[PDB]
RNA sequence: UGUUCACCCACUAAUAGGGAACGUGAGCUGGGUUUAGACCGUCGUGAGACAGGUUAGUUUUACCCUACUGAUGAUGUGUUGU
RNA sequence: GAAUGGAUGAACGAGAUUCCCACUGUCCCUACCUACUAUCCAGCGAAACCACAGCCAAGGGAACGGGCUUGGCGGAAUCAG
RNA sequence: CCUCUGGCAUGUUGGAACAAUGUAGGUAAGGGAAGUCGGCAAGCCGGAUCCGUAACUUCGGGAUAAGGAUUGGCUCUAAGG
RNA sequence: UGGAGCCGCCGCAGGUGCAGAUCUUGGUGGUAGUAGCAAAUAUUCAAACGAGAACUUUGAAGGCCGAAGUGGAGAAGGGUU
C-alpha cells in the first residue's frame, strides 16, 4: 500500500557513493570558458583554511532592513601565499575527449615541489628531475624544447600551467607542496602559451588571480566524521523508545519485492571526507602579507578606514590547530568546505554572476581579531595591556 | 536441543 | 620460593591476622625451611618473620 | 618413519617432525606456507619477528574474520596475523633440524625449506556449558607437523 | 573487636544452647554454656502463688 | 477513536488519490483481534456458547548466501611515482 | 433489577478509567559525555543451519523463479556493518 | 556512605584502540505531553523543625491531605541533674 | 599393498543386492579460526624461585568486602574434599 503521510526524502542521491574520497587536495572538476577576447590569465588558485572571525560593515542592498545598516558577517581566511609555475601541459581535443598532450617542466624544480614526487624523501636519493633538466642547458634540446612548444602552438587546444604551493611560508608542517594544473584561459593558444612561458618557475601570487568583491568557488574536501550511523550520515528520523534492537535506525530498509535493497535507501557508512564543490563565496578582503621597509608592516592586515590600528588577522593567541598567517590570504564570507590546515582550491566562476547581491562592493569596518582559545575580549595585546594595567610578572 | 520457544508461543500463530 | 605455609604458621603462632604477618623478604630461604611452627617461633624471635602493627584509625 | 615426499638428495639433507603438538592447526598451517622454501637463517629470523609483530603471517585460506594488516602487503594479500605459538612450536622445528644437520654434518647455514607439511592430528576433546541446560563439545584441534630441510647454496 | 563461636555443634539458638561471657586468664571473651533456672517448689495447697521458702530452688 | 475508515479544529499553494505478499513484526510497538484467569448481559437443564460488551496476559535467532552501505584489494600498463 | 443479591459507601488498592496542576528529551529535534561491549591483536574456541547453490527484468510454469526461455549482463581474495 | 579487626585479588583471560549499532549511567537552549493506545520511561517531590491543613466520613479517619516558611558555618546566652 | 586362506561348474538353502525412510550406530566437513571467553569500581612497582611468569610466592603502593561481611564458627549435604 501507499505511504499515508507525505514526506521529501532524506539526502540526495546527487551526491553518492558517500564515500571517503580517492583524492585530498580538491580537484577542479570543470574551469570555466575560454574566450579570445580577454587577457590571459589563470582561473584559478591554491589556499590554507586558517580559520574564521567576524567582519562588520555597512551594507548597500536599498531595499532591505538592513540598507546602511552595519551588520556583522562570518568570513574565512585562507593562508595563500604565491604560488610558483613550475610546467606547462597541452590537452587536444578529440572525440573520446581531452587528451593530455605535451608537458614541459621548468629547469629548476624547488624540493618544496621534488617532495611532491617522492612518498618518502628521507630514503630517496632525490634524483627525480635530474636527467631532464639536462635538457635546459645544451642546443640539442633546448631546440627540442622549442619544437615541442611549437607542437603545442599548432596543435593543442587548451592549455593549462602546472603550479605548486610554496609549503614553505605555512606554518603547516608539512614540507611537500601541494601540485596543480591551472588553466590559462585568454587569447590564442599561442599568446596563452607565451605566457606561460614566461611565467615558468616563476611566483604568481593571489592578486594576480583573484579580485575583490569576485565570486568564487571553493572547492576542497569535507572535515571527516569516521563511519558513521544511518542518523547522523541520513539525517533519518530517530526511532522512538521502546525500540528492541536499536532507535538510531530506519526501521523497514526496502519493501518487499524489488527484494534486494536499493542505493536509494539510507544505510550507515562514511560520513564526511567527501568532495566537494561550494560556489559563491564573495571574496571581502584580500589581504597583504607581512613585509619590512626598516621595521615590519602587520598594521596593513586586519586594519581597515575606520578602524586604523595595526591588527594582523591573527587573532590572539593564534589561528586554532594552525599558526600565525604571515603570508597575504583571502576572506572569504561564510565557511569554506574542510577543515583548519585543510589545502582549499579556490577557483572563478563557471557563471556570469550579474545579481544586486553578487556584485555588492564591500568595505569592511571591523575585523575580529579577538582569541579563539577561549571566549576572547582583547583585540590586541597592547589594548589588554592597558585595560589590566601591570601584573605581578614584572 | 536449543530452545526457540516458550510451549504457548507456538510461533506462527494464524488461528 | 613460595610460602604461603609460613605465613599461616606465623599467623596461627602470633595469634594475629595474616596481613599482619610480615616476612623478612630478604631472608627468604631461612623462612622455607619453617616447615614446621616451633621453627617459625625461632624465626620470630631472630626478627625475619614479624607482626606489623594495626593499620591506624584515629578518633581524633 | 614414511615422510611424504622424500628429498632428492637424502645424503645432503635433514628432517624434523613431532606427531600431535597442541597448536592450533590453521594458524600453525599457514605461516608454515609463509616460511616455506627461505633460507633456514631467514625463517629463524622472520619467526622471530611474528613473535613480535614485526612481520606478519598472510592468512590465505583459513583467512575468515581474519583482518587486515599493512604488514601483509608484503606479502600481496590483506589479511595477515601474528601466530605466536606456531612460531614458536616452529621454532623449535628448525631447531631440532638444524641439530639434524649438524650431527650429520651439513653446512647448517646453506639450509633451505624444501618441504614442510602441516597436518590435521586426532582431536582432544573437552566441553561447553550452554543456554538452557545444553551441553557442547570444546575441541582442541592438534597438528602433526613435519619438515624437510636443504643444502643449497 | 573480638567476636565468638559456639563450642558445641549445637549451631542453633535454643532452650538447651544458653550461653555467658566469660573473660579467661588467658584474656579471651569465650562463651559459656549455663544450666537452665530451676524454680522452688510450689505449694501443695493449690491457692497459694508464691513458691516456697528455705528450699534451694 | 486500537483502528483502516470517519469526523472536527488550525494553518496552507495544496492540505489529490493509489501501488509495491492489502510494501514494511530476526525493523519496533502490541492498543486490537486470537489460548489459558476472571466479569457482565443473552442463550443453554448442564459442561458450556456468543463477528455481544469488559479487564489481565513470555513478540526468539544472523556469525551463512545474496542485496544494500561503507572499507581493503584484484587483473593489465616492464617496475614505481605524477 | 433485588442474598442468581438491588442500591449505596468512609478507609484501603503494584486494580480499570478521565481530567487538571506541577514536572520533564515523551515530543519538536536531536546533540554531547561517561563505563561495558562491539573493533584489532595473543591464547583458547563452540552452535544452529546446509539437495545443489546463490545478481536482475519480463515470460511461461503447481497461476509470486537462483536455476528454465528471452533479454539485461558477469572480474580474485576479503573487512566492518 | 566512609573507616578499624579479619578477608580478598574484581568473580573462566590479557594487551591496543575509542567507529557504527547496542547494554547501563548522565546533561540539555526555547517550548512542556504537541509524543504515544496510554505520560510507557524518566523527571518533579522528598529528611527534620515551625506554622497550616478541604470535601467527605462508619466520627476511628481522610492527613505527610492540600499550602507555606526555615535549615550552613562560627561566637555567645538561657533552660533543664 | 597385504600376509592365510579362496575360488569355477552342477545342485540345495537363505537373515541375498539401498540414495532416500525428519531411518539406526559410528565418523567427517562447510559454517569458522567465526559466535564467543564484557554482572558485582583495581590494579601497579620491585625481588625470589624457576627452562619459561600479565596470573606463583615475598615486600611495597593503591584498592575493595565494610561486622544483616568477601570476617570467624556450626546444622543438612558432601566423603578425604
Ligand atoms: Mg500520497
Ligand atoms: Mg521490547
Ligand atoms: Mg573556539
Ligand atoms: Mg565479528
Ligand atoms: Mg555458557
Ligand atoms: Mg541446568
Ligand atoms: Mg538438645
Ligand atoms: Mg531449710
Ligand atoms: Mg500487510
Ligand atoms: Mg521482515
Ligand atoms: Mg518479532
Ligand atoms: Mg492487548
Ligand atoms: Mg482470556
Ligand atoms: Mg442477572
Ligand atoms: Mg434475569
Ligand atoms: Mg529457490
Ligand atoms: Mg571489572
Ligand atoms: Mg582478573
Ligand atoms: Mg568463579
Ligand atoms: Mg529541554
Ligand atoms: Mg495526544
Ligand atoms: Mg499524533
Ligand atoms: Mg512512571
Ligand atoms: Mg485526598
Ligand atoms: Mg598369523
Ligand atoms: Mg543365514
Ligand atoms: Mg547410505
Ligand atoms: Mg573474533
Ligand atoms: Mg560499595
Ligand atoms: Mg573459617
Ligand atoms: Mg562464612
Amino acid at each position: 500500500s501507499h505511504r499515508k503521510f507525505s514526506a521529501p526524502r532524506h539526502g540526495s542521491l546527487g551526491f553518492l557513493p558517500r564515500k571517503r574520497s580517492s583524492r585530498h587536495r580538491g580537484k577542479v572538476k570543470s574551469f570555466p570558458k575560454d574566450d579570445p577576447s580577454k587577457p590571459v590569465h589563470l582561473t584559478a588558485f591554491l589556499g590554507y583554511k586558517a580559520g574564521m572571525t567576524h567582519i562588520v560593515r555597512e551594507v548597500d542592498r536599498p531595499g532591505s532592513k538592513v540598507n546602511k545598516k552595519e551588520v556583522v558577517e562570518a568570513v574565512t581566511i585562507v593562508e595563500t601565499p604565491p604560488m610558483v609555475v613550475v610546467g606547462i601541459v597541452g590537452y587536444v581535443e578529440t572525440p573520446r575527449g581531452l587528451r593530455t598532450f605535451k608537458t614541459v617542466f621548468a629547469e629548476h624544480i624547488s624540493d618544496e615541489c621534488k617532495r611532491r614526487f617522492y612518498k618518502n624523501w628521507h630514503k630517496s636519493k632525490k634524483k627525480a628531475f635530474t636527467k631532464y633538466c639536462k635538457k635546459w642547458q645544451d642546443d640539442a634540446g633546448k631546440r627540442q624544447l622549442d619544437k615541442d612548444f611549437s607542437s603545442m602552438k599548432k596543435y593543442c587546444q587548451v592549455i593549462r600551467v602546472l603550479a605548486h604551493t610554496q609549503m614553505r611560508l605555512l606554518p603547516l608542517r608539512q614540507k611537500k607542496a601541494h601540485l596543480m594544473e591551472i588553466q590559462v584561459n585568454g587569447g590564442t593558444v599561442a599568446e596563452k602559451l607565451d605566457w606561460a612561458r614566461e611565467r615558468l618557475e616563476q611566483q604568481v601570487p593571489v592578486s594576480q588571480v583573484f579580485g575583490q568583491d569576485e565570486m568564487i568557488d571553493v572547492i576542497g574536501v569535507t572535515k571527516g566524521k569516521g563511519y558513521k550511523g544511518v542518523t547522523s550520515r541520513w539525517h533519518t528520523k530517530k526511532l522512538p523508545r521502546k525500540t528492541h534492537r536499536g532507535l538510531r535506525k530506519v526501521a523497514c530498509i526496502g519493501a518487499w519485492h524489488p527484494a534486494r535493497v536499493a542505493f536509494s535507501v539510507a544505510r550507515a557508512g562514511q560520513k564526511g571526507y567527501h568532495h566537494r564543490t561550494e560556489i559563491n563565496k564573495k571574496i571581502y578582503k584580500i589581504g597583504q602579507g607581512y613585509l619590512i621597509k626598516d621595521g615590519k608592516l602587520i598594521k596593513n592586515n586586519a586594519s581597515t578606514d575606520y578602524d586604523l590600528s595595526d591588527k594582523s588577522i591573527n587573532p590572539l593567541g593564534g589561528f586554532v590547530h594552525y599558526g600565525e598567517v604571515t603570508n597575504d590570504f583571502v576572506m572569504l564570507k561564510g565557511c569554506v568546505v574542510g577543515t583548519k590546515k585543510r589545502v582549499l582550491t579556490l577557483r572563478k566562476s563557471l557563471l556570469v554572476q550579474t545579481k544586486r547581491r553578487a556584485l555588492e562592493k564591500i568595505d569592511l569596518k571591523f575585523i575580529d581579531t579577538t582569541s579563539k582559545f577561549g571566549h576572547g575580549r582583547f583585540q590586541t595585546v597592547e589594548e589588554k595591556k592597558a585595560f589590566m594595567g601591570p601584573l605581578k610578572k614584572d | 536441543g536449543m530452545w526457540r520457544f516458550y510451549t504457548e508461543d507456538s510461533p506462527g500463530l494464524k488461528v | 620460593s613460595m610460602l604461603r605455609l609460613q605465613k599461616r604458621l606465623a599467623s596461627s603462632v602470633l595469634r594475629c591476622g595474616k596481613k599482619k604477618v610480615w616476612l623478612d623478604p630478604n631472608e627468604t630461604n631461612e623462612i622455607a625451611n619453617a616447615n614446621s611452627r616451633q621453627q617459625i617461633r625461632k624465626l620470630i624471635k631472630d626478627g625475619l618473620i614479624i607482626r606489623k602493627p594495626v593499620t591506624v584509625h584515629s578518633r581524633a | 618413519v614414511r615422510y611424504s615426499l622424500d628429498p632428492e638428495n637424502p645424503t645432503k639433507s635433514c628432517k624434523s617432525r613431532g606427531s600431535n603438538l597442541r597448536v592450533h592447526f590453521k594458524n600453525t598451517r599457514e605461516t608454515a606456507q609463509a616460511i616455506k622454501g627461505m633460507h633456514i637463517r631467514k625463517a629463524t629470523k622472520y619467526l622471530k619477528d611474528v613473535t613480535l609483530q614485526k612481520q606478519c603471517v598472510p592468512f590465505r585460506r583459513y583467512n575468515g574474520g581474519v583482518g587486515r594488516c599493512a604488514q601483509a602487503k608484503q606479502w600481496g594479500w590483506t589479511q595477515g596475523r601474528w601466530p605466536k605459538k606456531s612460531a614458536e612450536f616452529l621454532l623449535h622445528m628448525l631447531k631440532n633440524a638444524e641439530s639434524n644437520a649438524e650431527l650429520k654434518g651439513l653446512d647448517v647455514d646453506s639450509l633451505v625449506i624444501e618441504h614442510i607439511q602441516v597436518n590435521k592430528a586426532p582431536k582432544m576433546r573437552r566441553r561447553t556449558y550452554r543456554a538452557h541446560g545444553r551441553i557442547n563439545p570444546y575441541m582442541s584441534s592438534p597438528c602433526h607437523i613435519e619438515m624437510i630441510l636443504t643444502e643449497k647454496e | 573487636v573480638q567476636r565468638l563461636t559456639y563450642r558445641r555443634r549445637l549451631s542453633y539458638n535454643t532452650a538447651s544452647n544458653k550461653t555467658r561471657l566469660s573473660r579467661t586468664p588467658g584474656n579471651r571473651i569465650v562463651y559459656l554454656y549455663t544450666k537452665k533456672v530451676g524454680k522452688a517448689p510450689k505449694s501443695a495447697c493449690g491457692v497459694c502463688p508464691g513458691r516456697l521458702r528455705g528450699v534451694r530452688a
